[PDB]
RNA sequence: GCCUGCGAAGGUGUGCUGUGAGGCAUGCUGGAGGUAUCAGAAGUGCGAAUGCUGACAUAAGUAACGAUAAAGCGGGUGAAAAGCCCGCUCGCCGGAAGACCAAGGGUUCCUGUCCAACGUUAAUCGGGGCAGGGUGAGUCGACCCUAAGGCGAGGCCGAAA
RNA sequence: CGUACACGGUGGAUGCCCUGGCAGUCAAGGCGAUGAAGGACGUGCUAAUCUGCGAUAAGCGUCGGUAAGGUGAUAUGAACCGUUUAACCGGCGAUUUCCGAAUGGGGAACCCCGAUCAUUAUCCAAAUGAGGCGAACCGGGGGAACUGAAACAUCUAAGUACCCCGAGGAAAAGAAAUCAACCGAGAUUCCCCCAGUAGCGGCGAGCGAACGGGGAGCAGCCCGAGCCUAAUCAGUGUGUGUGUUGUGGAAGCGUCUGGAAAGGCGCGCGAUACAGGGUGACAGCCCCGUACACAAUGCACAUGCUGUAGCUCGAUGAGUAGG
């Protein structure tokens, strides 16, 4: 259930997605692998997952003159659709 | 719910609740997509709360 | 010492004679009183000094030198507000000696 | 055994005294403490090591900016525009200042708002400052293996990494 | 443009203050393959650092203390928690992802398993040990040079620097085939003295004890047999003297200066408690604290006790003494 993901999508990049063509975008933790993100959402977004995919990325430290740049950002993955309803919402 | 309260609770009590509090667990993440009703406070006790019963569902 | 939960009374200030509870205190010394407060521009009920400036802070400034709580000597100053579950404390507050 | 916010130590200028090394006083300032006697004390009293460190003057408002030697004439915007933008005209480069990349560097890319700092001038310009956005592959690369060679384990050498 | 000064600036000395160092003293004293120390990287609504933790991430639970104020340093904005008594302080418990000495193997943190040596061995790693870290100190080995001798090969610096191996909180030594003023002393170290004497030395420069005495601390015993039970061994119960925090805690007085006194001046006081700090300017009698009191933990070194269990007889260690 919705414990690994953040803001659903964007304007235009993430909304040429989801309209007609089974597809939906919707950013994630980092530390999410591929056992979430599938144990997350198809659960209760009313939906069963499309070839399911599971990115993951960070940064690295650096960047500044002295200081605690250390990091590691987080991440989003493509769900497009099992053959069934777009998330009950959400899309055309 | 304090820790009092969990440890009255049965093993099947804090299978429930914990999955009661799961699906709880589900229903905020909201706010990047632009809500409002989503309380702060919770966001923080939901996490301790799935917790707290998971650290008796251990210490029984 | 001085308590935030105390009445207190002016006695040297242009708000000699005025009562009220300390608002709260700083680690100045200041007090700030219920009750001496300064009238602003757009006349806001507001306590704070008398000089021109952008941004100041606010409370009258009041000083614990003019002020009068519990004074072990003979004055013009009446009874003072002071904790209870403490009983130790009620003790003293029973003598006339301190509180 | 005394002095002090009816104000001290210190600092500046000045008066007096001592052979002197100095003491002392006045005015201004400072505005917190500071002395005399006898006695003991101290890492004690200093311009002259191509001395050490920091600061500063004269020198100088003197020296320097040079094969890809190209800008110019109008116009636009602006409080300011000789080098921001438009048009025309005039040229440079062509294995090259073109196009695609390795290593390396690393977000420096794009948009918007600005510029105090950076740009050997100015800047409403920027690879500058601030806030966002951008790098969505099974068949691209990593991931995997191996060559010279190297390492760990058993065997053998006072001992052993 | 010379020189002095005035006003302002540059600059930063000086005077004062200082949440810091330096030094001495008392107490206390190990950690880890139940995987530590250290490091990497997360974590607070915003936080870039530091600190605290670590994905129940500057936090969770229990008991006790404490207390209304609290949500680390930053006193910001927003905002939360607390009397279903939090914050904070002490102890303890629960949990504690992945990588990580990890050892399955490779590897600049990423992917798959008890690797290697060794003992026991139901030879099945099945049951165990070693493999790391730590300020100095300590024990057992290896072992210089420059330098000094105003040259230098003995000597000297050295048995030091450094290197190898290892234990503990302490080690090493040690009960005498010793000492040798004596009808005597009499386990071994350490401190003082005896000695800078004896002794050694191109006897050149230099090098350099011990016996004894005065002290600190005192403990003596075991390896063939006979016999029988209080050495020893195994196990059990389990301290007196405590650790941190909170409670029993007096006290702005007068005049003057000032925005304010922790000023000047006047007066009084604490003391089996005559450190220091804080509070608007030099307050031991404002606040904390100093002597003091009480409760929470760790250590509980010892003792007691159960079953073992005395005591007795003879001898006493050869490739050694010695050359």
């Amino acid at each position: 259930l919705l414990k690994v993901l953040r803001a659903p999508h964007v304007s235009e990049k993430a909304s040429t997605a989801m309209e007609k063509s089974n597809t939906i975008v919707l950013k994630v933790a980092k530390d999410a692998t591929k056992a979430e993100i599938k144990a997350a959402v198809q659960k209760l977004f009313e939906v069963e997952v499309e070839v399911v995919n599971t990115l993951v990325v960070k940064g690295k430290v650096k960047r500044h003159g002295q200081r605690i740049g250390r990091r590691s950002d987080w991440k989003k993955a493509y769900v497009t659709l099992k053959e069934g309803q777009n998330l009950d919402f959400v899309g055309g | 719910m304090k820790a009092k309260e969990l440890r009255e609770k049965s093993v099947e009590e804090l299978n429930t609740e914990l999955l009661n509090l799961l699906r709880e667990q589900f229903n905020l993440r909201m706010q990047a997509a632009s809500g409002q009703l989503q309380q702060s406070h919770l966001l923080k006790q939901v996490r301790r709360d799935v917790a707290r019963v998971k650290t008796l569902l251990n210490e029984k | 010492k001085i308590r935030r939960d105390d009445e207190v009374i002016v006695l040297t200030g242009k708000d000699k004679g005025k009562r009220g509870k300390v608002k709260n205190v700083l680690s100045s010394g200041k007090v700030i009183v219920e009750g001496i407060n300064l009238v602003k521009k757009h006349q806001k009920p507001v306590p704070a000094l008398n000089q021109p400036g952008g941004i100041v802070e606010k409370e009258a400034a009041i000083q614990v030198s003019n002020v009068a709580i519990f004074n072990a000597a003979t004055g013009k100053a009446d009874r003072v507000g002071f904790r209870f579950e403490d009983g130790k404390k009620v003790r003293f507050f029973k003598s006339n000696s301190e509180t």
